């Protein structure tokens, strides 16, 4: 969608959660405030949007 | 009231330890109040800050 | 952040020569840094060559390096060269392709990422 219409979306259990982005583009920048990106899969994060 | 000098002792130092204990809620300027979840939020280079 | 980087090129260069390399950037990043060359003159300290930004806003040269050295990035394959005009005789160093992994350089001396080096002797 475009920058003024960006979507949101409310993930709640299905497949798997991370450690497949860690490649799905070559170079992906991987900001993260709070919790550290090398931490991000053994935590759960409650209210997720995306 | 009859008892007052005494009954105050006990308020005091009762509600001194339950300031105590309350004041390990508060997040001090930090992430959260549970260091537990401190080190698991963050890295641990980052996390002694 | 884990972040590889792709150099590649050099020769064999002579006096008053050029140089036209490639710097390729792959990898997840905390921020978008930028790519350059951290280059020790044989036996020296690794010194700051010239840093484009990944926006392509900044540039960046250095008196060692200034009217024979230049840095720009490929807008399609995305590898950073190292392009110049009549590089001189003395470069006969080895060439680090760094990488600075943050927004903007305050100073140059800490560089999160690094890469290769870059073995070109000056002589014909
Ligand atoms: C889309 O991106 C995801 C991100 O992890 C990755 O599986 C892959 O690059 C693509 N696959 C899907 C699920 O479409």
């Amino acid at each position: 969608a475009s920058v003024y219409a960006w979507n949101r979306k409310r993930i709640s259990n299905c497949v798997a959660d991370y450690s497949v982005l860690y490649n799905f583009a070559p170079f992906f920048a991987f900001k993260c405030y709070g919790v550290s990106p090398t931490k991000l899969n053994d935590l759960c994060f409650t209210n997720v949007y995306a | 009231s009859a008892l007052g000098k005494l009954q105050d002792v006990v308020n005091h130092n009762a509600q001194a330890l339950n300031t105590l204990v309350k004041q390990l809620s508060s997040k001090f300027g930090a992430i959260s109040s549970v260091l537990n979840d401190i080190l698991s939020r963050l890295d641990p280079p980052e996390a002694e800050v | 952040s884990a972040v590889q980087l792709q150099a590649s090129g050099g020769g064999f260069v002579q006096p008053g020569g050029s140089l036209r390399l490639s710097c390729a950037a792959s990898g997840w990043a905390e921020t978008f840094g930028h790519m350059g060359w951290f280059r020790q003159a044989p036996g020296k300290e690794r010194e700051f060559v010239s840093a484009i930004d990944w926006w392509d806003t900044v540039h960046y040269y250095a008196d060692s390096v200034k009217g024979r050295f230049t840095i720009s990035r490929d807008n399609s394959k995305n590898t950073v060269y190292l392009q110049m005009n009549s590089l001189r005789a003395e470069d006969t160093a080895t060439y680090y392709c760094a990488y600075w992994d943050m927004d903007y350089l305050q100073n140059s001396i800490p560089v999160d990422y690094w890469g290769q080096g870059t073995q070109v002797t000056v002589s014909s």
